[PDB]
């Protein structure tokens, strides 16, 4: 009855778990390292212990303090010796932070520490342990969103000492005996698997689908306003001129000082003479009064839904030292006017999160290491706004042809391989599409399978693109 | 083996984990949290 979708399902795309089987664990040999903190007290740690020594490993630990230096953990480290495994138990009974949302000890801790060993060039694999931050699928409460932060950056660690980081686990909170099952197979494992799910039964590495488009007859409507984050500069611009083609009444995009520097003149009267009676925030979304003032100088009207999550703000991060206050400062736009959306918004009439994201969130990227933590921390809201209305949504918008930061060395680097630019109206299409089916992780991109594998891959082997049949070939 | 159901009922314990994520369902769709969509399904979990 259709066959008009096909570009629209081409850039259609999924991230989901699939169980897999295990390596071939048999002995372990070397001084195996953990480290979760000062504080320390974890039977965990001695469940660990106890397999490690089991498999024949000598035991270690090592304490370190909040944010206690960049330099000092590398000196003691040096003075040990040679060893290949880090256990970083640091992830344990801290889920979510204080009101600052960027603020957790552990990823900035975790970013001395590997900077550190790379400077003593020490040569051991890096592996990590979480609590709940993955979900196997979309019937799971996840705990908190911060931690995915973690997963957001460490992809992208792989690629830049391909030598180290050998992976993460899930290992749900509570019940801990599952660390005493595998353990040992996990880390010294031959399949190399990498985005490790573990949980009650065996093992949910992540994988990599096709999203199919089952079609269907139904409308969503945008009555009034509709939230999208970025405003009108940039991405928004564009986005402010798709409604215009579906005529919706009014608009509140939010945006970061509104009349002051975004819109103009030019956009504003075009606006105006296509629909009327539209706004754009004027006011900073981080604070908390800002937007309390701003929600109530409406004049009511209308309500809508679909909360929309495409960009808010573009501050660099390719790579450097990699501080941990560096990356708050840069999303303290965009996270906390998320939060300030998701907390002003939940006695109000809408349906769910819709995600967006860039596409940078997805896979590692090189280039782009300080934007991973906010699209992650934007999945989590998602997946927890999922309890009430719709379910979520995980959009990885790419690039505009028109528009975005990364169009000058990030689409040079990449536009040679695998990925190229996207048109506007193709983009309101999938979406509109999206947002009639609504689905939990429509990624939205094109690229070229044939070079983009021989780039990934490179050094780093790689179980992930194995489920696209012209991946195969 | 009914040894092995003969332990897991001396042992108590129940064997309810989840849902299956290799038989090609959807997966996504299956629960709108509005319980009266077309397509929605209301069991979060099961055994398998």
């Amino acid at each position: 009855r259709s066959t008009e979708v096909d570009e629209v399902s081409a850039l259609r795309y999924r991230i989901e778990w699939r169980p897999t089987g295990a390596g071939e664990p048999a002995r372990l040999d070397g001084t195996w390292l953990v480290a979760k903190y000062a504080g320390t007290a974890d039977e965990t740690s001695t469940a660990a212990r106890e397999a490690l020594e089991s498999a024949g490993a000598r035991v270690r630990e090592l304490v370190v303090d909040a944010r206690c230096g960049r330099d000092e953990l590398a000196e003691r480290l040096r003075s040990v010796g040679e060893v290949a495994g880090v256990l970083s138990l640091l992830a344990v009974d801290e889920a979510e932070p204080e009101e600052a949302p960027l603020a957790l000890a552990s990823l900035a801790d975790t970013l001395s520490l590997v900077q550190a060993m790379v400077s003593a060039e020490l040569g051991c694999p890096l592996w990590t342990v979480t609590e709940s931050a993955v979900a196997t699928g979309p019937f799971e409460r996840v705990r908190n969103a911060a931690h995915g932060a973690l997963w957001g950056v460490g992809r992208v660690i792989a690629l830049e000492n391909p030598a180290v980081w050998g992976g993460l686990v899930d290992v749900p909170a509570g019940s801990v005996a599952e660390l005493a099952r595998h353990l040992a197979a996990v880390v010294s494992g031959g399949a190399g698997e990498d985005q490790l799910a573990l949980r009650a039964d065996g093992v949910y590495g992540r994988r990599w689908v096709r999203a199919a488009a089952p079609a269907t007859d139904d409308e969503w409507k945008p009555t009034g306003t509709v939230l999208v984050t970025g405003g009108t500069g940039g991405v928004g611009g564009q986005i402010a001129r798709w409604l215009a083609r579906r005529g919706a009444p009014h608009l509140l995009l939010v945006s970061r000082s509104g009349p002051d520097a975004d819109g103009a003149g030019e956009l504003v009267a075009e606006l105006e003479a296509l629909g009327a009676r539209t706004t754009v925030a004027a006011c900073d979304v981080t604070d908390r009064e800002s937007v309390r003032e701003l929600l109530g100088g409406i004049g009511d009207d209308v309500p809508l839904s679909a909360v929309f999550h495409a960009a808010a703000t573009l501050d660099d991060g390719t790579v450097d030292t990699l501080t941990g206050e560096r990356i708050e400062r840069a999303s303290r736009a965009k996270v906390l006017g998320a939060r300030n959306l998701h907390e002003l918004t939940r006695e109000l009439d809408l349906t769910a999160f819709v995600l967006f994201s860039s596409f940078a969130s997805a896979f590692g990227a090189p280039g782009l290491g300080g934007y991973a933590p906010g699209n992650a921390y934007l999945d989590g809201l998602a997946q927890q706004r999922r309890s009430d209305g719709l379910p979520a949504t995980a959009v990885a918008w790419g690039t505009w042809a028109g528009s975005g930061m990364a169009e000058g060395p990030v689409a040079d680097r990449f536009r040679r391989h695998g990925v190229i630019e996207m048109p506007p109206e193709t983009a309101c299409r999938a979406l509109q599409n999206a947002l009639d089916r609504a689905e939990v992780c429509p990624i939205v991109i094109d690229v070229r399978w044939d070079r983009f594998l021989l780039a990934y891959t490179a050094q780093r082997p790689t179980r992930l693109f194995d489920e696209i049949d012209d991946a195969r070939r | 083996t009914p040894e092995e159901f003969w332990e897991l009922l001396s042992e108590g314990r129940d064997a309810v984990a989840g849902l299956p994520t290799d038989r090609g369902w959807d997966l996504d769709s299956l629960f709108h949290p509005d319980p009266t969509r077309s397509g929605t399904a209301h069991q979060r979990g099961g055994g398998f």
